[PDB]
């Protein structure tokens, strides 16, 4: 119906649950693993932050893993940072972790991420 | 909180 | 770090990817059962939603469970308003359903839910 | 969107 009202501060309270539950390990279905570093998290959360997570967990043979590797070449601090973001829309850009968030971003397909990233280094240079 | 959307 | 930006629409961005994972049936890992009506749903979205839910899952046993049955009182149409709203932070609100949506969000552990029902309920009366 | 928190 279009006569619905709404809770602005539904989907923010709703994240923040979400990600009390992912530092509880409670439901939590995957752990990526990153240079060895693994980081435990909900399936649906991922796919609903990331295009290459949403690929990974629609295909029927990879959406039953239950561990994920990711490219060698992402470092697991920049990785750290997005999953955070993920669960919480903060993101921790800072000097010294730019070029790596940014280049992870790209990698998990986060749109919004890759052009905050591309407008602070602009801005920088 | 509720509001008109 | 206290230093993070914050992407004002990423909760609502997430909660809508996770409606269109419902809508698909992607993921889903419970069936709740109203009366022999069955709702498909994910686990960590009800848990984060209703108090219910999240002693339910948290349970050691009930946490495996992919079939819960509520309380034959319970009103297939009230829990498919409320299951829509904790999806879409949207409450389809009418008069002829205000009852037992509130004695729904009632059973459910759903307070602002409750709490706007006593308002609009008082309102009128 | 973003914004300081
Ligand atoms: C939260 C903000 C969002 O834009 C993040 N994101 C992004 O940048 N790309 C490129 C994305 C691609 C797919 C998805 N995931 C979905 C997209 C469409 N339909 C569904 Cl069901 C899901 C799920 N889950 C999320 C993405
Ligand atoms: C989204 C708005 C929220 O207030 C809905 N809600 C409500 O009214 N009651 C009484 C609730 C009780 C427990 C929970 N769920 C959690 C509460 C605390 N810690 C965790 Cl991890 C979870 C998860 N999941 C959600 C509730």
């Amino acid at each position: 119906a279009d006569s619905c009202i709404q809770f602005t501060r539904h989907a923010s309270d709703v994240l923040l649950n979400l990600n009390r539950l992912r530092s509880r390990d409670i439901l939590t279905d995957v752990v990526i693993v990153v240079s060895r570093e693994q980081f435990r998290a909900h399936k649906t959360v991922l796919m609903a932050c990331s295009g290459l997570f949403y690929s990974i967990f629609t295909d029927q043979l990879k959406c039953n893993l239950s561990v994920i590797n990711l490219d060698p070449e992402i470092n697991p601090e920049g990785f750290c940072i997005l999953l955070d973001f993920m669960y919480t829309s903060r993101l921790n850009l800072r000097e010294g972790n730019i070029m790596a968030v940014m280049a992870t971003a790209m990698y998990l397909q986060m749109e919004h991420v890759v052009d905050t990233c591309r407008k602070f280094i602009k801005a920088s240079e | 909180a509720w509001v008109i959307p």
